[PDB]
């Protein structure tokens, strides 16, 4: 923000001061973080295989912004096998099929 | 009491040590300086050595009355100043405050809005053979009080 | 140069080389933009190659070269910087001393800005503690369009995210190369990442309809 730019220019350093009311509302600011789908109110939709019906969903009741789906790299292997590696999928069309395995990366709010 | 010189040409006091007269930033934020001169120098340990007592001497002179003199603050290394610092003890008036001049706080601290003149010198010139980058410095710290802003 | 009424154009100046200029080149023509008319202007003070002449020969119609120093005011006349809309500045990540690199930029920014006091720069630096230093030079406007890419804060950011949230990185440096879509048909892991990876980002002003109504609400519908 500018006022952190401003700041940093005169002392190239931080100072520590005092909570204020004014000042606690600049704790507000979305961040970033992932979700599974293998348990919580989403978990319904893990097998059921519609990105699109959780965004919507996701945006109306938490404010959430879903973005990305980050997939086990042998999902899509009809035969077994124990690799841990995943990749990245970014900004998936709306009619995607989703799997229990997956995580998807999130905007969470603040408090 | 001596305060006059041995030749009658310039104002003399009793030697004192340095410590006496170095400043910290809060320090000399409550001391209050005005019509003042402040001296920027960018020397360090093993650099070519430039005499400053011919700077401070001219300023000291006689046919000046006591209360007439210009305070004088000087910013730089304190590594280089306690090399030359034997020379001008003798002189009055004379302050330190350890620093850069490039942290626009020194230049906050001393009241810089409020000064009669301010002497930018450099030590390494000759040291440095790269025409691009020589007088870096210098420049740079011009251009720094340029964009200065003050209420 | 010769100014053509109706168009603009750009200066390119800085660590000029064959492999740097490809890529930027390739970049920046690349179809998925809109419409483009902008020429471009190199300068240098180093007579080029055969390899780099061959690259201009190759696209002749929209690039241009003039040798000659960017520390010289004959020379940013010659350029015909005063109409510029942009002055831009490459840096050489693999030097063997950050420091002296941060210097050079830092004269030739100050040198561009003395000619004239309105133009619009964008630069790279090594390291962070340097890019302090531009915020002293008077006519540095950052409110308007006047950037710099800090490489090291950049990049610790960006892994520093990754600690978060897995693949962060990845799926944020890939939304700066422009690419167009790849179809291939064989499944494997590679057809889906092929399809994430041809998106891009881009900025535009709002319709009309939208003002009176609710973020979320407008993050849907569209
Ligand atoms: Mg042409």
């Amino acid at each position: 923000t500018p006022e952190l730019e401003a700041l940093i220019a005169e002392e190239n350093a931080l100072r520590g001061g005092y909570s204020t009311p004014q000042t606690l509302a600049n704790r507000d600011r979305c961040r970033v973080a992932q979700l599974a789908l293998l348990d919580g109110p989403f978990a319904d939709l893990g097998d059921g295989g519609c990105y699109g019906d959780l965004f919507c969903k996701a945006l109306k009741t938490y404010n959430m912004l879903c973005f990305g789906i980050y997939r086990l790299r042998d999902a899509h292997l009809s035969t077994p096998s124990q690799c841990t590696k995943r990749y990245v999928i970014t900004n998936p069309p709306y009619e995607f099929e989703l799997v229990p395995t997956d995580l998807i990366f999130c905007l969470m709010q603040f408090d | 009491v001596k305060k006059y010189d041995s030749t009658g040409m310039f104002h003399w006091c009793a030697p004192k040590e340095i410590e006496k007269v170095i400043l910290t930033r809060s320090e000399a934020a409550m001391t209050v300086l005005s019509g003042h001169v402040v001296v920027c120098i960018f020397g360090d340990v093993s650099s070519a050595l430039i005499g400053l007592r011919n700077l401070v001497m001219p300023l000291r002179a006689s046919n000046f009355h006591y209360h007439e003199l210009k305070h004088i603050v000087f910013v730089g290394s304190i590594e280089y100043l306690k090399r030359e610092w034997e020379t001008l003890h003798n002189f009055p008036k004379v302050s330190i405050l350890p620093g850069t001049p490039l942290s626009r706080a020194d230049l906050r601290a001393v009241n810089i809005n409020l000064c009669d003149m301010c002497v930018i010198l450099s030590a390494n010139q000759n040291n440095i053979d790269d025409t691009s980058l020589q007088d870096k410095e210098c420049i740079l710290a011009s251009l720094n009080i340029k964009s200065m802003q003050f209420d | 140069y010769s100014a053509v009424s109706g168009r603009k154009h750009i200066v390119v100046c800085g660590h000029i080389t064959l492999e740097s200029v490809s890529n930027f080149l390739k970049d920046f023509l690349h179809k998925d933009r809109d419409d483009v008319n902008v020429e471009i202007v190199f300068l240098h003070n180093i007579s080029p190659n055969l390899e780099l002449e061959a690259l201009f020969k190759r696209h002749f119609t929209q690039v241009e070269f003039y040798q000659g120093s960017v520390l010289n005011p004959h020379d940013l006349a010659r350029v015909k910087i005063e109409s510029a809309d942009a002055c831009l500045i490459l840096a050489n990540k693999y030097c063997a001393d950050p420091d002296a690199e941060d210097a050079s930029n830092i004269m030739r920014v100050i040198s561009i800005k003395n000619y004239h006091p309105k133009i619009r720069i964008i630069t790279q630096m090594l390291q962070y503690h340097n890019k302090a230093h531009l915020l002293n030079i008077p006519s540095w406007n950052w409110k308007e369009g006047d950037d710099a890419i800090c490489l090291a804060e950049l990049k610790l950011g960006f892994i520093a995210q990754s600690c978060l949230a897995q693949g962060l990185s990845t799926m944020l440096a890939n939304l700066f190369s422009m690419r167009s879509f790849i179809k291939i048909e064989e499944d494997t892991w590679q057809k889906y990442y092929l399809e994430g990876v041809s998106n891009e980002m881009y900025t535009e002003y709002l319709s009309s309809a939208f003002v009176g109504l609710s973020f979320p609400t407008v993050c849907e519908l569209c």
